């Protein structure tokens, strides 16, 4: 029981294909795939690779205010299929956008991480190191050392 | 702009 | 008013030096620095570069369970100065650890981002695309297309 | 292990 047309396989294979695809676009761990899934993956990388060369698209993905990457995703996903049509090309392009969204999200999430870690370091500095730093006449002490 | 991206992915998807 | 020994300059210069330093270690935007601050930065990169070559340290930074990067930071920071001594070497090494913590934190934060974005994509797929995918006999439809 | 790192940074810091 449970072949390709079942919702279970669709979600399972879908998850493996998307995860594999995203990790694949992030090159510029891996994922476990049986033979046919691997075949599907090649039939996705080709399209991903072509889309990577669409310079205009890249600029517009870069320009998106991603204060809310989730809103962005669903607005794009909704607008894409709003005419009521489907084909594999659209599904793949949607998968392409998701992988790009990951890369974009880091580009917004990562400054945040630095500020946070900086927060800890400077908190510690103010409370634990500053007295000693003042005794050196501040950071000008380090030029000498 | 989100929309530019949507129309372009549709166009690209359909063209494939 | 307000020279190098003031807590204000110490925190200000400290923040610029740390931010510059972290961004510097993440190579493997920039930061605005007057002349002397830039001089301090070279006097930090040298040490950062040497520490990058400490292969043993790198392995142990990699091995740290970073379920709680903040706990990790303060435990390390606390243990470092627990003998009550200070010198510039320790302060810099602490700054070095913070920059490494940033890189490490992404390495834990980034799988999370993929899962999240995947969550959205697959949520949309289940509810909006799956009917059509089933009509194709599932993803086996894509091998043909 | 957090501690290994602490002792090593201290050692390195002091050695500089």
């Amino acid at each position: 029981g449970g072949g390709p047309t079942s919702s279970e396989q669709i979600m399972k294979t879908g998850a493996l294909l998307l995860q594999g695809f995203i990790q694949d676009r992030a090159g510029r761990d891996p994922v476990p795939q049986d033979a046919s899934t691997k075949k599907l993956s090649e039939s996705l990388k080709r399209i991903g690779d072509e889309l990577d060369s669409n310079m205009e698209l890249q600029r517009m993905i870069a320009a998106v205010d991603t204060d809310s990457p989730r809103e962005v995703f669903f607005r794009v996903a909704a607008d894409m299929f709003s005419d009521g049509n489907f084909n594999w090309g659209r599904v793949v392009a949607l998968f392409y956008f998701a992988s790009k969204l990951v890369l974009k999200a880091l580009s917004t999430k990562v400054p945040e991480l630095i500020r946070t870690i900086m927060g800890w370091t400077l908190d510690f500095l103010r409370e634990r190191l500053l007295g000693w730093i003042q005794d050196q006449g501040g950071w000008d002490g380090l030029l000498s050392y | 702009p989100e929309i530019w991206i949507a129309q372009e992915l549709r166009r690209i998807g359909d063209e494939f």
